[PDB]
This record gives C-alpha cells, structure tokens and sequence, in this order.
C-alpha cells in the first residue's frame, strides 16, 4: 500500500505498474465517494426547499 | 515517414548483449550507454568473432 516503499525496494521500470494500480484504485474510490455526495446534498436540497 | 534517424555501433561482450534495452540494469547499461524507458527503435547484432 505504501508506494514510497514500492518506489525504494523495487526497480524504477516496473514500478510502473504497481503506482498505476495504485492510482486507478484510489482514483475510482474517489469517483464513488463523489457520486454519493452529490446524492445526498439532493436530497438534503428537497427538505431545504 | 520519420524525421530524424540516429544509427550507434559498437562492440559487446556475449555476457551482456540483453543489457541494451529500455529501463534494463546491468554492468554497462548504466556505465557504458543508457537508453531512455520510451525508446523507439531497433537494435540489430550479429557476430563477428
């Protein structure tokens, strides 16, 4: 999970693919967290109206 | 069509000849001649013992 670990006891070209996992699965958590805010602040705005 | 062609020679040792690659380690690959990760290209070795 720490990529600065990754980044020291592994070899720079290949490193690669780990630091792209790495990216595509905190960048997709992101994403979801992000779909279910915009939901819950419609709903909030339906009891605020 | 390409723009520009650059053309390197020299002579290798059998022990090594798989050091010329993108993001490879060896003895001469990070002493003698380096090639960049995003190289693209053709490497071409016969023998000439």
């Amino acid at each position: 999970s720490v990529l600065n670990d990754i980044l020291s006891r592994l070899d720079p070209p290949e490193a690669e693919v780990q630091i792209d996992r790495l990216i595509t699965g905190r960048l997709q958590s992101l994403q979801t967290y992000v779909t279910q805010q915009l939901i819950r602040a419609a709903e909030i705005r339906a009891s605020a109206n | 069509c390409f723009t520009n062609v650059y053309a390197d020679s020299f002579v290798i040792r059998g022990d090594e000849v798989r050091q010329i690659a993108p993001g490879q380690t060896g003895k001469i690959a990070d002493y003698n001649y380096k090639l960049p990760d995003d190289f693209t290209g053709c490497v071409i070795a016969w023998n000439s013992n």
